[PDB]
């Protein structure tokens, strides 16, 4: 047992996967086991779902978070999303949990059984964390993978039956993507857009053609970045900017990791385009806009005039306007006039929803989907049961969004502690006080007062 | 340390786990019991599921009065038919 | 081909479970490495084998 | 309900009965 | 539903997903067996 | 001297695993007890006939619904004792009338005073000053204020909190609504105390934890600490410089700041207390009287103050049917204050 | 009798596995029967 | 040194009586504003439409607040999450009618207090020390981001974000309980927890200090004068503390490692007050609190109230009557 | 070598013995059906 208690390691039992750092072999183990343990839970879940999973309920009735993501990709569905073949979901699962042997199969024996360190077997597969060349040819193999999974994606899109388009003309259903967006003026202006309200940065992306023309892209330039990481060394700024040890490297990618669970919380909360509302339930701004559609409609039928009238408040009851003018619904959800969706958009006119629209144009469709959003909106209690807080058992159901976006604001948010305490402590360690202060050597001790 | 015998030896012991075998789970049974014979619902006076209302009643039996509370109850627990 | 999906797919379970077990307890322990190797090498190919055989048999019983 | 106890029961007892099996065999835990 | 000729394994199925959670488990039955060293 | 007095001091007195003392004498039954009635209510005893609530896992409750509720209202602050003229002797009619509540209630007190001479005790066998007694006047004087003098200022015992952590929460909210206790200067002072004592119980952690000397190998730290040492764990003067340049002050004086310790959370804890006591008389900060009299006469004005007053009204009206079962109170759908929808 | 016989891991391992069943129990039964709203 | 160079030496020195650092190059200029921005609103600022109804809330004290019920108030419901910086309105005067003031206050302060935490890392690798005093500020740093933003996000709108004031402070806490039903949440819980339990071990930690100080001085004098800053010697016995503490309860559950200890009252606090943090970040989006309405019937299908149901009628009384005037439909959907 | 029945051993099963009891009291409720 090499390095297997604290007085030789220096690390206590619960910090014992430090213990670690520089056993390039037992490491790639504990990672490639560990990526076994994320390819069986894709697996085993999907498995789960589909056992669970009836055809005839919403998705989103059902506790489902992975099977919508297969049908996302085209699979499974068609027209409104409905379930025409759930095999593509049993394969998904299957194959991942048969993956997932493997991995644990690798990982294991690399841990226990494999050389512990894999420099003296191999200049190829041995590192140096502070071999900078080294870790940016690493890294340059991993950018070279990820712009292939990239591609991937717009393989599917384009050539293996495209995606699930919220958006389809007549209809939500699954459509191959023939002309996706190359323009950088439009790709790279979402990364540009403002993330506040109405504008929304990248999450904003409402069709198919900018997201498979954004991998193309992705795609590239994570294959570029990997060619260049592969052929060059850190150039000099570079060398003086960054801290190079294993700990350093972590730190920079739990930052990483934690920027990409926010976004990921805001991206299910809000978008309805990569997170379609047939599989993912309506979105808080959706349901919210659903309901003051739901009783237009019941009071139009009804004999009221929902253009001229007028609120207890002096602002319309059903319509008014934005603070720029546009006309949007009233009551509380004035806050959600920057929604859109497929069942609201045919009654928006160049100034906002229209009036003659409203009252002649509204199908039968658009009043069911309405009624349907209002009632599946994304409120819930931990113990699922549906509505708001004070709504009595009866309905068991938490949106899928409420459930994705949770629980990545608390990984996001962990993750970013991680970050800052392995950031700082890399720091500490690199310039060699993480241990304490010398006491001989007291630095404090040799500044002047501060008064 | 003050004298006991270390928890740690006690637990790793067999006459230990000779002993608890057997207490725990009779423990755990005369507990179960307790409740499956009905027996809980008697000593404590709680209402069975059944027994919280007469037939056509929705009035809660509250308890309005200090010193006849004894016989309220009584009275209230007859009403049950 | 119900007779021979069924009791592969028993069979695929069982060795999984034997291997589960079997592999990490092999890997650590000291003695009988030689017998250990070959017979985490047979499960191995026999473990892959099932998996197409039920991955196969699978059309003809679904 | 049985059918699903059972299953967790030999799934539960995998990891405790390889490190058991380990510990007396002196293995390398 | 999982397709007919599975449906055996149902009961194994619904457990499944919980397994990684034993593997955080396992690392403390490990850690005790050896001391906590 | 040598008499059985002294004999049964010196066994009281033994190092043992569990200290026992003169104190424990009171500590150990009453404790015991008031826990052990916790436990039993909450496992088997309803209050279906002093508030027409189920409040045991023997009903279905959860840990979270689960209480010892408090006597009916009718019971007044009746000492409810199990050979009393309510129960007379009958312990299913005694849990069945609330009896366990004033049961953990007043074993709770004692069990209280007995580990705060407990506390005493220790300290002057061991030769420290009595500090931690001195904190734990503080808990004294909220259970003491919430738990007695609350009630006994009300009409009845059934007002005071029920034990449950479902119960206590209704607590909260009935505060909220009938007391407006957010708005009280002395719940301020309060919430201050709590929040900077948790403040600074996790500054001074992490400010100490972060100033360490290195005094070991281990990139573990923890070992390379003995409790017998003579140094200081980590640097004063570099933890004080550090504060000083971040926010301006910093401690300078340990035995300073370790008092300050004590004082911020008991000094909180107290001035809680005494605004328990007045809410014990209705003696609330409920209102500002000149934003009143503009209000009345001004519909235009409104503050957050306005605001929350009309969320009180709602929950009064809305809570106390069900609240408080023995007023009989019936309030039809058209009085019952509401917004427009909702 | 002797101290040690039985592996202090393995009373914990075991314990520490009752606690979870007893535990789940309990969860369980917050959906069926008596407090499961049904 | 050219002027970068000693502009650099500058803003890292050690030796500024007030660190200045990197972070505090963004941190001064954000913080100033805000609070400057903060105190003139405060005090002067008109009513603001906060929940866009044209029925504007009084915040400052010369229109007629105290210090008790006074506030910045957020942002008009009319704006949502859209962005609005002065140069977006037409005037100062329709700038303050829609709370202008809240926004321009809320982002500085979140980007200040992001910075101050930046710096208290920066500072302490400056003086060699170890880095997580930052760690344990991010908690209370969270709670700013969750009740100023994070919930605003999740619900669409900085309308209902905590306004700036004592007494809108208690009207978010009120309305949250309506809409989330937050004390039935297992993570305010642990944050209960976690500052009940700050506030406990500040207590026992100050108390069992207090009683082991060594006698260094005499009855008519501050023992404090006991202890001379910078001294090498422990000022107190852990030895008699620990003597005492595990005789109180156990031995085994007393702290006899300062380390531990110290661990423990930075730790217990921090992560609870985290999980406060979360809870509100998660009911953001409206994962709420536990839910047994009606959970218990009897034999015939009653509904047998428990202490959670009555929880439910207060709530009910909340909702029903807060912005009474705001709501068209028969949901409160966000 | 040690004593079996001590303050402590008291103490100890005060708790433990009630606490297994209501345990299995409180798993016979979960089979309770209205
Ligand atoms: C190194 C880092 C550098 C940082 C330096 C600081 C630079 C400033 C950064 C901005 C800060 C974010 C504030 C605004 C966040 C927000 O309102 O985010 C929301 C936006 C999404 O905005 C929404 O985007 C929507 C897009 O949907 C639209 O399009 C869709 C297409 O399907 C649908 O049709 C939909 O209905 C339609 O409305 C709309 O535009 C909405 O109106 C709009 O509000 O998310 C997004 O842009 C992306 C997500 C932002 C991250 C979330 C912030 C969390 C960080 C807190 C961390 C805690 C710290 C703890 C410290 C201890
Ligand atoms: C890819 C992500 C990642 C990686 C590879 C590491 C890796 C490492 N960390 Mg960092 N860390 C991370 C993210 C990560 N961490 C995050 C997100 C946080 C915020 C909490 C931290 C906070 C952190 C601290 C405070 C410390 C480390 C330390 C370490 C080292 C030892 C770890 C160890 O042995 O743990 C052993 C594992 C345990 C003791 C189990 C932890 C139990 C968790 C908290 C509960 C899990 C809850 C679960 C999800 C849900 C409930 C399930 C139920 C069954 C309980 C190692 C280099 C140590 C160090 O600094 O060494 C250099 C150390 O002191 N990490
Ligand atoms: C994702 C979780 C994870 C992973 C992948 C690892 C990985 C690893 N750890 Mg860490 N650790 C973890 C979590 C993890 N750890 C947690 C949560 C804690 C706190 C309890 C620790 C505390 C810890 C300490 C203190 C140490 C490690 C060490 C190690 C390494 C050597 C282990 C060893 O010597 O085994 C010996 C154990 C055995 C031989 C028993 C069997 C173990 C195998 C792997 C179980 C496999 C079971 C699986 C079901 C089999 C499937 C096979 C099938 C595919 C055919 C290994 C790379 C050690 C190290 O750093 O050495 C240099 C070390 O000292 N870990
Ligand atoms: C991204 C993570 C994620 C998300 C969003 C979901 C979402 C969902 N799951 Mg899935 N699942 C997951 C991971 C996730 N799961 C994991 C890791 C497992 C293995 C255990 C499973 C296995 C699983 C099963 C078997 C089932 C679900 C089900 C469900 C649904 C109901 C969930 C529920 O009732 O929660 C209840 C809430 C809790 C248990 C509380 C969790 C609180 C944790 C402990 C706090 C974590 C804090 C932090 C990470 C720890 C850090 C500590 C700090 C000190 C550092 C919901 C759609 C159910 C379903 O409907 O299927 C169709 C169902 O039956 N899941
Ligand atoms: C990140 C993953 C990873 C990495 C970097 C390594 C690296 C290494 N392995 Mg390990 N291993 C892994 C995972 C990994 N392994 C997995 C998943 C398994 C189970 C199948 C194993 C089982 C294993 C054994 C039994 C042995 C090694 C050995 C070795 C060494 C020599 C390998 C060699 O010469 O290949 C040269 C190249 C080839 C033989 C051709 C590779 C063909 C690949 C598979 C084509 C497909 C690539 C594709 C992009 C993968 C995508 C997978 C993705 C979906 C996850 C080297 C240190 C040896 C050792 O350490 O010696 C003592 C050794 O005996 N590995
Ligand atoms: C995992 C992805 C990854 C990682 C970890 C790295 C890591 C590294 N890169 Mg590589 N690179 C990548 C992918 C990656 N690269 C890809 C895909 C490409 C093709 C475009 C490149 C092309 C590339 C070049 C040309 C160079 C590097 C360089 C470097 C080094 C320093 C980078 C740095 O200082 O960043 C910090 C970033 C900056 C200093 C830029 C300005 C910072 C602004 C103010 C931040 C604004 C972002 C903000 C958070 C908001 C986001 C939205 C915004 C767009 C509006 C470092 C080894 C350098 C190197 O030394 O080459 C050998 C270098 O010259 N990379
Ligand atoms: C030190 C431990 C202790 C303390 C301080 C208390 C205190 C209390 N108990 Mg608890 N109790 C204890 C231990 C304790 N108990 C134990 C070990 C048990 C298990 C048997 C109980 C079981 C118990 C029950 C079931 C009840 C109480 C109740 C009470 C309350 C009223 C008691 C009373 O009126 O006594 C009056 C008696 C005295 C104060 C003793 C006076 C002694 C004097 C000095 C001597 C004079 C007596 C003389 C010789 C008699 C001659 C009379 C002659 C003329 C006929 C009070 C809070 C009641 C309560 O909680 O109701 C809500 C109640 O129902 N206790
Ligand atoms: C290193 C380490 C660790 C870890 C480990 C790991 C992480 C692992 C893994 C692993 C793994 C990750 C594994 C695995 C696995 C798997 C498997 C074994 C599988 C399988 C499968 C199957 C058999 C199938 C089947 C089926 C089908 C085909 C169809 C339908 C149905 C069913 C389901 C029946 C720990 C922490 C302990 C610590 C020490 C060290
Ligand atoms: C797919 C897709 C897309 C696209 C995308 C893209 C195109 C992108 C990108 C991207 C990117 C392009 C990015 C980025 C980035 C960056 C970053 C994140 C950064 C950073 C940085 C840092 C971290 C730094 C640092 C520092 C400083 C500041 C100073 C000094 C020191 C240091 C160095 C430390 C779209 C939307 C169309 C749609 C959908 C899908
Ligand atoms: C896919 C699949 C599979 C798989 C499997 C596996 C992968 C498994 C595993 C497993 C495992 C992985 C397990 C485990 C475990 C465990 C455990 C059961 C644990 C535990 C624990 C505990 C109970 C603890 C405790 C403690 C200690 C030890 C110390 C300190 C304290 C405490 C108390 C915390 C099979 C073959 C069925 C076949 C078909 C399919
Ligand atoms: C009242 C009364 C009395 C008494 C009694 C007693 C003293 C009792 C007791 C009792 C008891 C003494 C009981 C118990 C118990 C218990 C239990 C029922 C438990 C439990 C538990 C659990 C369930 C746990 C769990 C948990 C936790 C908390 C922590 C962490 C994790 C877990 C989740 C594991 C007398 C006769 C004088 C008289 C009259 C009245
Ligand atoms: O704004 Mn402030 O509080 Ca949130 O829920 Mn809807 O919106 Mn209004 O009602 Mn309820
Ligand atoms: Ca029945
Ligand atoms: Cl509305
Ligand atoms: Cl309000
Ligand atoms: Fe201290």
């Amino acid at each position: 047992a090499t390095n297997r208690d604290q007085e030789s390691s220096g690390f206590a039992w619960w910090a014992g996967n430090a213990r670690l750092i520089n056993l390039s072999g037992k490491l790639l183990g504990a990672h490639v086991a560990h990526a076994g343990l994320i390819v069986f839970w894709a697996g085993a879940m999907t498995l789960f779902e589909l056992a669970h999973f009836i055809p005839e309920k919403p998705m989103y009735e059902q506790g489902l978070i992975l099977i919508p993501h297969i049908a996302t990709l085209g699979w499974g569905v068609g027209p409104g999303g409905e379930v025409v073949d759930t095999f593509p979901f049993f394969v998904v699962g299957v194959v991942h949990l048969i993956s997932s042997a493997v991995l644990g199969f690798g990982g294991v024996y690399h841990a226990i059984r494999g050389p512990e360190t894999l420099e003296e077997y191999s200049s190829f597969f041995g590192y140096d964390w502070k071999d900078k060349n080294k870790m940016t040819t690493i890294l340059g193999f991993h950018l070279i993978v990820l712009g292939i999974g990239a591609l991937l994606l717009v393989a599917k899109a384009m050539f293996f039956g495209g995606l699930y388009d919220t958006w389809a003309p007549g209809g939500g259903d699954v459509r191959v993507i023939t002309n996706p967006t190359l323009d950088p003026r439009v790709i790279f202006g979402y990364l540009l857009k403002s993330p506040f309200g109405g504008e929304g940065w990248i999450v904003s992306v409402n069709n198919l053609e900018d997201v498979v023309g954004g991998h193309i892209w992705i795609g590239l330039i994570c294959i570029a970045g990997g060619i260049w990481h592969i052929l060059t060394t850190p150039f000099g700024w570079a060398r003086r900017a960054f801290i190079w040890s294993g700990e350093a490297y972590l730190s920079y990618s739990l930052g990483a990791l934690s920027m990409m669970g926010f976004i990921a919380t805001c991206f299910v909360w809000f978008n309805n385009t990569v997170y379609p509302s047939e599989f993912y339930g309506p979105t808080g701004p959706e349901a919210s806009q659903a309901q003051a559609m739901t009783f237009l409609i019941r009071d139009q039928k009804l004999g009221a005039n929902v253009g001229s009238a007028q609120g207890p408040t002096g602002l319309g009851k059903y319509l008014m306007r934005s603070p720029t003018g546009e006309i949007i619904f009233g009551g509380e959800t004035m806050r959600f006039w920057d929604f859109r969706g497929p069942w609201l958009e045919p009654l928006r006119g160049p100034n906002g929803l229209d009036l003659n629209k409203i009252k002649n144009d509204i199908q039968p469709w658009q009043e069911r989907r309405a009624a349907e959003y209002m009632t599946h909106a994304p409120l819930g209690s931990l113990n699922s049961v549906g509505g708001v807080a004070t709504e009595i058992n009866s309905v068991n159901f938490v949106s899928p969004r409420s459930w994705l976006a949770t629980s990545h604001f608390v990984l996001a948010f962990f993750f970013l502690v991680g970050h800052l305490w392995h950031a700082g402590r890399a720091r500490a360690a690199a310039a060699g006080f993480e241990k304490g202060i010398d006491r001989e050597s007291e630095p404090v001790l040799s500044m002047p007062s501060l008064d | 340390t003050t004298g006991e015998r270390p928890f740690s030896d006690i637990i790793t012991s067999v006459r230990y786990w000779v002993i608890h075998s057997i207490t725990i789970p009779a423990l755990f049974i005369a507990g179960w019991l307790f409740v499956s014979t009905g027996l809980a619902y008697d000593v404590f006076g709680t209402p069975r599921p059944d027994s919280y209302y007469a037939q056509e009643q929705r009035s809660i039996p509250l308890v309005t009065d200090r010193f006849e509370a004894k016989q309220q109850v009584e009275t209230f627990l007859e009403q049950l038919k | 081909m119900t007779i021979l999906f069924q009791l592969a797919l028993a069979a695929l379970v069982i060795l999984s479970f034997v291997m589960v077990i079997g592999v990490p307890v092999a890997y650590a322990s000291p003695q009988d490495w030689d017998r250990s190797k070959q017979l985490i090498f047979l499960g191995s190919g026999l473990w892959i084998a099932l998996v197409l055989v039920v991955g196969v048999l699978n059309f003809f019983v679904v | 309900v049985i059918a699903q106890l059972t299953m967790i029961a030999m799934i539960g007892i995998a990891g405790p009965m390889i490190i058991f099996l380990l510990a007396v065999r002196r293995g390398n835990l | 539903k999982l397709p007919e000729a599975y449906a055996i394994f149902d009961p194994l199925v619904d457990v499944l997903p919980v397994i990684p959670v034993l593997f955080l488990a396992l690392a403390f039955v490990w850690q005790a067996a050896v001391g906590f060293r | 001297e040598r008499g059985w007095f002294d004999i049964l001091d010196d066994w009281l007195k033994r190092d043992r695993f569990v200290f026992v003392g003169w104190s424990g004498i009171l500590l150990f039954p009453c404790a015991y007890l008031a826990l052990g009635g916790w436990l039993t209510g909450t496992t088997f005893v309803t209050s279906w006939y002093t508030h027409g609530l189920a409040s045991s896992y023997l009903e279905g409750c959860n840990f979270l619904t689960v209480a010892v509720s408090t006597p009916a209202n009718s019971m007044g602050h009746s000492l409810l004792l199990l050979w009393g003229p309510e129960a007379q002797g009958d312990f299913t009619r005694w849990c069945q009338l609330g009896g366990l509540w004033t049961f953990i209630a007043l074993h709770g007190a004692f069990g209280l005073i007995g580990f705060m001479l407990r506390q005493f005790e220790i300290a002057r066998l061991v030769g420290v000053r009595p500090y931690n007694a001195i904190a734990f006047s503080a808990p004294i004087a909220v259970f003491v204020s919430v738990f007695l003098i609350y009630p006994l200022g009300q009409s009845s015992w059934f007002f005071a909190p029920s034990f449950g952590v479902a119960a206590i929460f209704r607590f909260l909210l009935f505060f909220q609504g009938f007391h407006n206790w957010t708005l009280n200067p002395f719940h301020m002072m309060g919430v201050a105390g709590v929040l900077g004592g948790a403040l600074l119980c996790a500054i001074h952690g992490a400010t100490v934890e972060n100033t360490l000397f290195q005094d070991g190998e281990g990139a573990s730290t923890f070992r390379a600490f003995n409790p017998t040492q003579a140094e200081e764990t980590y640097s004063m003067v570099t933890a004080n410089r550090f504060w000083s340049q971040i926010f301006g002050i910093a401690f300078s004086n340990k035995r300073w700041l370790h008092f300050f310790m004590l004082f911020v959370p008991v000094t909180g804890l107290w001035m809680s207390a005494i605004g328990v006591v007045g809410l014990a008389l209705n003696l609330r900060s409920y209102d500002f009287i000149s934003q009143e009299i503009r209000a009345a006469e001004d519909p235009e004005f409104e503050t957050f103050y306005t605001k929350n007053l009309l969320l009180n009204e709602g929950i009064r009206a809305w809570m106390a049917p069900q609240d408080q079962p023995h007023e009989n109170f019936v309030f039809p759908e058209e009085v019952l204050p509401r917004g427009n929808a909702l | 009798s002797e101290g040690g016989r039985i592996p202090l891991w393995i009373v914990a391992t075991v314990a520490g596995m009752g606690v979870i069943v007893i535990v789940g129990l309990f969860f369980y039964g917050a959906y069926a029967g008596l407090g499961s709203s049904l | 040194a050219n002027l970068w160079e000693r502009f650099c030496n500058w803003v890292t020195s050690t030796d500024n009586r007030l660190y200045v650092g990197w972070f505090g190059v963004i941190m001064i200029p954000t913080l100033l504003a805000a609070t400057i921005c903060f105190v003139i609103a405060f005090i002067a600022a008109p009513p603001v439409d906060i929940d866009g109804i044209r029925e504007p809330v009084s915040g400052s004290l010369l229109y007629g607040n105290n210090i008790i019920t006074g506030a910045v108030v957020p942002s008009s419901n009319a704006i949502g999450l859209h962005f609005y910086p002065i140069w977006e309105a037409a005037s100062l005067d329709e700038w303050l009618y829609n709370g202008g003031p809240y926004q321009l206050i809320i982002f500085h302060f979140l980007l200040g207090a992001s910075c101050y935490m930046g710096r208290q890392w920066e500072l302490s690798y400056r003086l060699g020390m170890r880095p997580w005093i930052c760690v344990a500020y991010s908690a209370p740093l969270a709670s700013a981001f969750a009740v100023f933003l994070i919930y605003p996000i999740g619900q669409g709108s900085f309308s209902d974000g905590m306004p700036l004031g004592i007494s809108g402070t208690f009207n978010f806490m009120i309305v949250f309980q309506a809409e989330h039903n937050i004390l039935m949440h297992p993570f305010h819980q642990l944050g209960v927890a976690g500052v009940f339990g700050g506030a406990l071990f500040c207590a026992m930690h100050g108390s069992l200090v207090t009683s082991s100080l060594i006698r260094e001085t005499t009855e008519t004098e501050s023992a404090n004068y006991g202890y001379k800053f910078g001294q090498e010697e422990e000022t107190y016995n852990i030895v008699a503390a620990h003597g005492y503490f595990g005789r109180l309860i156990f031995q085994y559950a007393s702290f006899n490692n300062s380390r531990s200890l110290h661990f423990f009252l930075a730790a217990w606090p921090v992560v609870g007050v985290w999980f406060a943090a979360l809870g509100i970040s998660t009911m953001a989006f409206n994962l709420n609190g536990f839910n047994f309405n009606h959970s218990v019937i009897d034999a015939k299908g009653n509904v047998i109230n428990t202490w959670a149901d009555i929880i439910n009628r207060a709530n009910l009384g909340m909702e029903v009557m807060h912005e009474r005037n705001a709501h068209n439909f028969p949901l409160d959907l966000a | 070598s040690y004593p079996i029945f001590t303050v402590r051993w008291v103490a100890v099963h005060t708790l433990a013995v009630p606490t297994i009891f209501f345990l299995g009291a409180i798993a016979a409720m979960q089979f309770i059906q209205r």
